[PDB]
């Protein structure tokens, strides 16, 4: 270490920043300001830098004092306790559901009826069943036999001035 | 087309309002009419154009007015700079000019 | 915009004498150009116009059939021929831009027509 | 030259309905008796277009966006639109494109163009060349920065009897368009119909568009007073404005190579069924094509509601440092910290991170933070890393294979050596 | 582009723009002759198993 030295052999001070994801309350967090928290909605969610998509509820799941966060079946996040108000919340993912289109034949009719799979007719001539949320097909009362299945007993058809009926 | 100015000569101070005619032989053909400043040693800028359209860069105390064959150009409020010669001219059938106002410093 | 005469200077009675107008930084090909002069203490003049093409040309009565005035769109300038001059016709003598009116004008080449 | 036309007849701006136009072979490749889906920037389907009239004295040539594309459509009989303007401000200040058809050839520049209110190319009579010019100098007064020219075949050729549909795109740095030329007798409106548009040209100017402007042509034959804002009269040429989105189209191809069909997938139901199945024909049955969810419409963002920072000032600005033999290490909790700041600091020589990045730092919270600090030489340097050998990271600072975190150094040759 | 095949005449009309053709696999189908605007067929050199 003298200052006639080359480069390679000139003093160097070296800093080694090592993080550490120990599951726990996090306490060195960089600077970001925190939001305020709605309920009951579909948000992407950041608690002690864990983020997400879901709906954040009220909940009656007892954590320990010493507990933070909770782990579905999957090892997921079913749980978070919030780090300003020491309170549980469920973490429900936001609906979601496969689309089906229901229609005859396009040598008969370019009308079709959409078929919104294990969802209630909210988040979406509107028939609720149990196979989801069905749009666009009458309910009819007379019985018929099944030609185009749609699960649970219900079967649609195009008939009559024609339309789709359920 | 003869253009014929009125006065001769103008003698005013600054900050008043002066108030100079051109006078054509024969009525001017789509307000084709317009006024040009000369100082001593420069050549002439052009003020206004069709009788009431002031030339960019113009200051809003200048403004003309008239029509057929009597025109009048205003100058508001006088300010130093504005002590000159005048021409007025019609561009409608040929180009003919005034014989000039001077105004000078009373 | 900018406009410099040349061919200045003095000429006897008579003579003749070609004034020349170097233009620069606008379109000169698509603007007519006038030529106007002053006499010493005295007001101005229109002397002749030449149109944008070259195609169409007027002259002040009081020079027609003596002076000449004609273009070169390719070298951007502008020349006034001016035969038989009279003592008369001893001025400065003006290019200018049409906008019509003239909106840029020369510095002007002084003519003096005298022995 | 840069004469005004302010004209004053008010008429409210018309809409209509682009049923099926503006498609455009995506890339140069030849397909047959095939169904495609390709995702790019097109005019949806039934989309709600702009109306624009020159018909007699209303003149409609106001300055249009260019937010992400166009579909160009013009019906004419008198090729009045001669072509078009591309820029930001359309002023001195800033580069523009222009585009403009003499007959026979087309003249393409990117300069920084002084565009005057209302241009518009001027048509008269030279009495030499026994030839009626058109001289283009009412468009533009002035033409700096130029960079790009360009020549070719006219763009537009020849009561409206040929519709001229165009499309532009610009595209990272090239200005591209589709162009193509239908001849109907429909006199209102577009026609409904198909009609591919096969591009054109590829322009690479690479510059910024926000806004664009149309050019047309006047008529003062009948007869001609001063320049001003009369004295001119427009023929019969109207022209319809459409703005493109990114889109997933499905496109038909015939045996010739020609679309002549397509389909967006978006439009209904049906069409996604239709993509789905890659037909256009659609068998009587249920068809799973898509799946619903719910997107989240806010961010929630909690922290324990703590104030301190971390004292990385008495870590790097230290006084005196320690040997790597013995190695210092400060346990860093229980603050606020800004790594955009130490990133930001040029007084390091080396800042490599591993298993995270810098600037990706200063929004993930940690428990807990070590900070050692030693001094090495130049050489040396290197061997703070992981899986690295030698005598220091065997002997004095060994780093693990799974270490997360950043490796910073800077050269201390002004505080750590003597003159002995 | 280069490829293995065997290059015949071919009666596929390309548009003026249209230099590389394409099959269902997005392999190339025929190409438009860099030298003499004509376009020829790929077909893959014959094959088969033994
Ligand atoms: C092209 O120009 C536009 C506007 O001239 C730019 O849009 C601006 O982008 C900046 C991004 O820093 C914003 O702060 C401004 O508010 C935007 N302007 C407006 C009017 O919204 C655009 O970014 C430019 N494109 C590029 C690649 O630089
Ligand atoms: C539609 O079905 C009928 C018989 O039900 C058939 O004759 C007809 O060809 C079909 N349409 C098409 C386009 O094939
Ligand atoms: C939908 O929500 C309503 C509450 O408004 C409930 O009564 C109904 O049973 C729900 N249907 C399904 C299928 O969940
Ligand atoms: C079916 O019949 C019941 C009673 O007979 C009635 O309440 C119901 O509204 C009917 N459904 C429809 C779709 O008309
Ligand atoms: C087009 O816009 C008008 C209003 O500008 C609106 O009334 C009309 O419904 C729109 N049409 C479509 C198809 O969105
Ligand atoms: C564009 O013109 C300006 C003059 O305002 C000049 O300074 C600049 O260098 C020019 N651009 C280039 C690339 O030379
Ligand atoms: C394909 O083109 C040929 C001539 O180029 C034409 O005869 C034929 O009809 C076209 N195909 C169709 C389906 O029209």
């Amino acid at each position: 270490f003298q200052p006639t030295n080359g480069v390679g052999y000139q003093p160097y001070r070296v800093v080694v920043l090592s993080f550490e994801l120990l599951h726990a309350p996090a306490t060195v967090c960089g600077p970001k300001k925190s939001t305020n928290l709605v309920k009951n909605k579909c948000v992407n969610f950041n608690f002690n830098g864990l983020t997400g998509t879901g709906v954040l509820t009220e909940s009656n799941k007892k954590f320990l004092p010493f507990q933070q966060f909770g782990r579905d079946i999957a090892d997921t996040t079913d749980a978070v306790r919030d780090p300003q108000t020491l309170e549980i919340l469920d973490i429900t993912p936001c609906s979601f559901g496969g689309v089906s289109v229901i229609t005859p034949g396009t040598n008969t009719s370019n009308q079709v009826a959409v078929l919104y799979q294990d969802v209630n007719c909210t988040e979406v001539n509107v028939f609720q069943t149990r196979a989801g949320c069905l749009i666009g097909a009458e309910h009819v009362n007379n019985s018929y036999e099944c030609d185009i299945p749609i699960g649970a007993g219900i079967c649609a058809s195009y008939q009559t001035s024609q339309s789709i009926i359920a | 087309i003869q253009l014929t100015q009125s006065p001769g000569t103008l003698s005013l101070s600054p900050g008043e309002r002066a108030t100079l005619s051109c006078r054509a032989s024969q009525s001017i053909s789509g307000n084709y009419l317009a006024w040009y400043q000369h100082k001593p040693g420069q050549a002439p800028r052009l003020l206004i154009y069709g009788a009431s359209t002031r030339a960019t860069g113009i200051p809003d105390r200048f403004s003309g007015s008239g029509s057929g064959t009597d025109f009048t150009l205003t100058i508001s409020r006088l300010e130093p700079e504005d002590f000159a010669v005048y021409y007025c001219q019609q561009y409608g059938s040929s180009y003919t000019f005034g014989q000039g106002t001077k105004v000078e410093i009373k | 915009v900018q406009l410099v005469e040349s061919g200045g200077g003095v000429v006897q009675p008579g003579r003749s004498l070609r004034l020349s107008c170097a233009a620069s930084g606008f379109t000169f090909s698509s603007y007519g150009m006038h030529w106007v002069r002053q006499a010493p203490g005295k007001g101005l003049e229109w002397v002749a116009l030449i149109s944008y093409d070259g195609g169409n040309r007027y002259y002040a009565d009081s020079v027609k059939g003596r002076f000449t005035i004609s273009r070169d769109n390719s070298k951007n300038t502008l020349y006034l021929q001016m035969n038989r001059l009279r003592a008369e016709d001893t001025a400065m003598y003006y290019c200018a831009k049409d906008r019509y009116f003239m909106d840029v004008w020369g510095k002007g080449t002084t003519v003096t027509v005298s022995s | 030259q840069c004469v005004n036309l302010t004209t004053r007849t008010q008429l409210p701006p018309a809409y209509t309905n682009s049923f099926t136009r503006g498609v455009y072979y995506p890339d140069k490749v030849f397909r047959s008796s095939v169904l495609h889906s390709t995702q790019d920037l097109f005019l949806p389907f039934f989309s709600n277009v702009t109306w624009f009239h020159a018909i007699h004295k209303r003149f409609d040539n106001p300055v249009l966006p260019f937010n992400d594309g166009v579909y160009f459509a013009s019906t004419e009989k008198s090729n009045i639109i001669r072509g078009w303007i591309f820029g930001t401000t359309l002023d001195s200040k800033t580069q523009s494109l222009l585009i403009v058809n003499n007959a026979t050839n087309v003249v393409i520049k990117v300069c920084e163009f002084q565009f005057c209110n209302d241009p518009f190319l001027g048509v008269y009579y030279h009495k030499n060349n026994k030839s009626w010019m058109e001289s283009e100098f009412r468009v533009y007064s002035s033409a700096n920065n130029c960079t790009f020219e360009y020549v070719s075949q006219p763009f537009l050729m020849d009561n409206f009897k040929n519709l001229r549909e165009f499309v532009f795109k610009n595209i990272d740095g090239y200005f591209k368009i589709y162009s193509k030329h239908t001849p109907i007798n429909l006199v209102r409106d577009l026609p409904q119909g198909f009609s591919a548009l096969e591009p054109l040209v590829d322009l690479p100017i690479g510059i910024n568009i926000t806004r664009f402007q149309t050019l047309l042509a006047l008529h003062r034959s009948y007869l001609t007073p001063g320049d001003s804002s009369s004295g001119w009269t427009a023929g019969a040429a109207a022209y319809y404005v459409g703005y493109l989105q990114p889109r997933t189209f499905l496109l038909k191809y015939n045996e010739n190579g020609t679309i002549t069909d397509a389909v967006d997938c978006a439009l209904d139901p049906l069409s996604e069924t239709k993509c789905t199945l890659k037909s256009f024909t659609v068998e009587k049955g249920i068809y799973q094509t898509s799946n619903f969810r719910v997107q989240p419409t806010e961010s929630i963002v909690r922290f324990p509601n703590i104030t301190n920072l971390c004292p990385f000032g008495e870590v790097f600005n230290a006084t005196r440092f320690a040997s790597v033999y013995a190695w210092n290490r400060k346990r860093i909790s229980n603050c606020v910290a800004d790594y955009s700041v130490l990133y930001n600091s040029a007084s390091f020589s080396t800042f490599k991170c591993y298993g995270v990045s810098p600037t990706k730092l200063n929004d993930l919270c940690f428990t807990n933070v070590y900070a050692d600090s030693f001094v090495i030489r130049g050489d040396e340097v290197r061997q703070i890393a992981p899986g690295q050998t030698g005598k220091i990271a065997d002997y004095n600072y060994k780093l693990p294979d799974d270490f997360t975190g950043c490796v910073i150094a800077w050269n201390s040759n002004n505080l750590d050596s003597k003159v002995g």
